[PDB]
């Protein structure tokens, strides 16, 4: 199906973008899980700690 | 004696590319379709978690 000289690679590039970008939210959105792993951490540490104190 | 109608016809040879719509179309989803199953596998890892 006849196409100018430039066409099929400005639909190319349009698709390469797309993947950078849609590869930095997956980036970002495991970075963000990792903040709920640290968040419970602290959280259970504080009262493993407690505990220790009130029991001496 | 021109040939009008052959002149252009080769105006059009020199300055047209070839494309099938459905081979640009296969690609495109087959590279969009593999950051789309690492989104969902991530997703899917935290509330197993």
């Amino acid at each position: 199906m006849p196409v100018l000289l430039g066409i099929p690679l400005l639909l190319r590039f349009l698709g390469f973008l797309l993947v950078t970008l849609f590869g930095y939210l997956l980036t970002f959105l495991k970075k963000g899980f990792g903040k709920i792993a640290i968040a419970i951490s602290l959280f259970l540490a504080l009262i493993i700690g407690l505990n220790s104190i009130l029991v001496g | 004696d021109f040939d009008y109608e052959k002149m252009a016809n080769a105006n059009k040879g020199a300055m047209t590319e070839n494309a099938d719509e459905n081979a640009l179309q296969s690609d495109a989803k087959g590279k969009l379709d593999s950051v789309a199953t690492d989104y969902g596998a991530a997703i899917d890892g935290f509330i197993g978690d």
